[PDB]
């Protein structure tokens, strides 16, 4: 439901900001495909960093304020699109908030 | 005071169309002024070996042989005993190498299986089972190909030879391909190849789709 | 001169409610007159063994030790150690037994597959595959319930733990039932059961039948 | 003068893993310095008995004691005695506590139901129903997970195991979880973990979603 | 399509003459269910004797005449109905010959 | 004076497995006690040349010399030598093949066709057909498996490589096989086996049913 509208540059890294639910081990931050209605796993607790964001993004979760928070280092324009976080074994049914990310170059 | 050899298997010869003899020496204390030589029944020698190996840190020494010969008189089964000769020991020790001439045969049978829905749920990852069964002898080789192209071996995990339960002499082996949610559901065919000596070509293909078990008569989408 | 103990695994702490320890003797020669006990790191003796095992025909001796204590103690890491005594050796031998204490636990993740198409055709027989992945460490008890009674475990087989290559440190392990094409088509729902230490009861079940991938709110029927 | 002894039961035990045993001294004046021991059959010691239960205000004591033991000890048949010492009453009390053998066992049944429609129309809160009938004896310890971590003790509410009507002997039992209506109706999926000590593995699970029981509506029978 | 329509006596033995065709190795003796339109392979070359018929027949294969016996030892009235013979992997797809058999007491 | 030698050929190769070499002397009057002899390129011997041809009632001499070898040995680069010697012709003759090295290896392309509509519809035969094209050089082995059982070689012809007519240094070649119309209304499966040195395991099947290819009809849309 909530857009943080997350806004960055090219290069340098930009921190997603995504609330840490409790009695859901399972925390994603898939990225919304929108092509034939399927979300693909970006990163995940279970350990799967997809390939093309491999050695570029990180997870740490730490319940003090009930957040984890994603970094994204290094840009590109593929990295301007909808990154809708959430838990769960099935990805495409929670995305509990989403977000929005562009490129300033 | 043991000599172990390592003769050539079918997996190997498939793999590199290339029969080789080798032996290994143990239970000796390292040295040196060792020659390894291959014999064969017919009694001349064969080829010179080459790189030679190191010594194990744990008070054993260790000598390797190859030797280059048809595959045809392995299969024939000609006794082939390669000599090594050390210092400690008198007479030189000899080690007889020959294939078990006479097995029952039986051509495997292979079917792939694809990857559950509930793992094509997380949108990760997915994984695809090639399962050959009924085959003797224990011999048998997996590898996969896709797009015609063979797949590095470092992405699959292949089993050894278990018995079967109801038939006995006869084994079955399991092969598993992890690929990616994404790439299934964007078409790409897979095909695991498995080679026996049953086999008549020694050479068996299957592919699986997403789409294999349709009806492709007819299609029904049920829409709100 | 060595004496090789079996310490209690999960799979037999599952399989019989009673965690055991047992030390066997090996690389000794066949003899008499000898005790052996258990002890513990408090230093209080234990049960006392029976069943005294024979001699090794090939020039080597073995004695079993049972003793019964809570499993707590044992995951606890209590340290446990056998004495036995021999005519040979002047001091009696001392083997510590302990549970490796702290290891990355994961949940295994779990995945029935129903037979294919092409083997339900000579209408002989079906292979069904439970297959587990993602759980650390390697101890893992797979077993098949049919309508609420488990089956013999001579009817189905199970792998030993072979680590994923994807992620390190996790495992897999794969079992399959072989059952018959009439009663598979004839309903009969099966589960496999799978029991690990990550597991919140350390049980998890699930079932597959021959009607499981169905829509279920439709019913196309192609009739000539 | 009266002394309470609480044999553990099968639901604590399930629910802490760490089964316990309390010997609750009552009817006497607020005295401190008191004395309370718990000894096996044959006389022997346990741990310390920490946590004292504090005096109460309306003129009456309490006092437990705690014995640290493991299960198969306590379920092979062996009696345990408490031993209580206080300044009103010098003279040594005892008191046995053990299973009540000489009871048949059977296993439950478990059925899940969905929410009534009429309830759901009222588009505010939906209640899913477990029946656990048919088991004896009466000690079923029942629980609720919904993605395999267990849901607050305090949504759900249990009752007591009232005497089967028609079955003498066995007994039933109920559970009731209220949930929202829309997280039901987004596919949230509940299941009814239930644990008896007549069950194969003494676990057992039902699950229950929103398309659970739906019957199919369209029936195509295209011809040609 | 032939149809040797063998007949027998209840105990005892009845032998069923069945074609060896060439160039087909599984040879099948499968028992007509025709209760959902399946048959059900009673003995195969590849080695699978039906539970209900474990231990009581044999299959020998001699392309002498180009034909292969299989003998029933015992009977019982469930032991009369059809048993189509043929060769393939697909057992309702071979069937090269239909036989009927009964019993006699 | 004319002697050929025909250099092994790969269709030849994978037919028998038995690579053999033939040196045919031709051009001489029939006389007997002959001396054909097969050397190595250092100047060893080979096996006895077993199996000369007869002679022609046509005022011709016909023989033949045959080496028992194995493939690597002639696909290495190693050169032959065959040694003829006759009354007539008492200079030695010598002749030397071996594979023609400076080519570039492409691999083949396999399209499997139906019969005809108007074929089928006369009710009678049927004739599958194999196209094979963009291969280089021109040496593959056609083959047609029914059920794991290859056809009578006389049922079905195979043409010669002739150069595609675009693509210069590539061949193409056809292949067909005759079968009853009934026959392959039944489903029937055929396959047709291509062997090629430059394909990556040297083999490829490419198979054919009446139902590949055929598309859908029905696309049913049930809205609610
Ligand atoms: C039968 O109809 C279904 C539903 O319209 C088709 O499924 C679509 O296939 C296209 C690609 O061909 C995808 O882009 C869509 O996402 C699919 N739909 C859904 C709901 O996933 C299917 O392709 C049709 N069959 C054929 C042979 O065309
Ligand atoms: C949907 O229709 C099919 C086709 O009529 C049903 O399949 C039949 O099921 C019965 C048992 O219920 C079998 O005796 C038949 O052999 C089946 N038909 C075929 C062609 O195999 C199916 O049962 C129907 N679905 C439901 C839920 O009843
Ligand atoms: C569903 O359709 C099938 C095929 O036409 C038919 O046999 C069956 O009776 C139908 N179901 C009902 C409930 O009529
Ligand atoms: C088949 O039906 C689907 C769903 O109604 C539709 O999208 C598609 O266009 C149809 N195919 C053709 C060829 O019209």
């Amino acid at each position: 439901l909530p857009e943080v509208k997350v806004e960055g540059e090219l290069g340098g890294s930009v921190t997603i900001k995504c609330p840490l639910p409790e009695m859901h081990v399972r925390i994603y931050l898939c990225r919304e495909m929108a092509g034939s209605g399927t979300c693909g796993t970006v990163v995940s607790t279970t350990n799967f960093i997809k390939a093309e964001y491999k050695g570029r993004v990180t997870l740490k979760q730490y319940p003090r304020k009930n957040l984890f928070l994603v970094e994204v280092t290094q840009l590109t324009e593929s990295d301007s699109g909808v990154y809708a976080c959430g838990a769960g074994m099935n990805t495409d049914r929670g995305k509990t908030q989403k977000v929005t990310l562009n490129v300033h170059s | 005071i043991r000599v172990f050899a390592i003769p050539p298997s079918f997996a190997s010869i498939f793999l590199t169309k290339s029969t080789k003899l080798t032996c290994l020496v143990t239970d000796l204390t390292t040295y040196d002024s060792v020659t390894i030589s291959w014999t064969r029944q017919n009694g001349e020698a064969v080829k010179t070996h080459t790189n030679i190996s190191e010594s194990h840190p744990n008070a054993t020494f260790s000598a390797v042989g190859e030797a280059s010969i048809c595959e045809d008189d392995w299969n024939s089964g000609e006794r082939f005993t390669c000599t090594v000769t050390h210092t400690d020991l008198p007479s030189p020790l000899k080690q007889t190498i020959s294939r078990p001439k006479g097995v029952a045969l039986h051509r495997p049978d292979v079917y792939l299986l694809p990857p559950a829905r509930e793992q094509l749920n997380l949108r990760e990852s997915a994984t695809i089972t090639c399962l050959v069964t009924g085959f003797s002898p224990a011999d048998v080789f997996v590898q996969w190909m896709q797009r015609g192209q063979p797949l590095s071996p470092e992405k699959y995990v292949t089993s050894a030879p278990m018995p079967e339960p109801q038939a006995p002499g006869r084994y079955f082996a399991h092969s598993i391909l992890t690929v990616s949610e994404e790439e299934w559901n964007t078409g790409e065919t897979y095909t695991c190849v498995v080679a026996h000596e049953a086999l008549p070509n020694r050479v068996t293909e299957r592919t699986v789709d997403k789409s294999t078990g349709k009806p492709t008569l007819y299609n029904v989408s049920l829409v709100m």
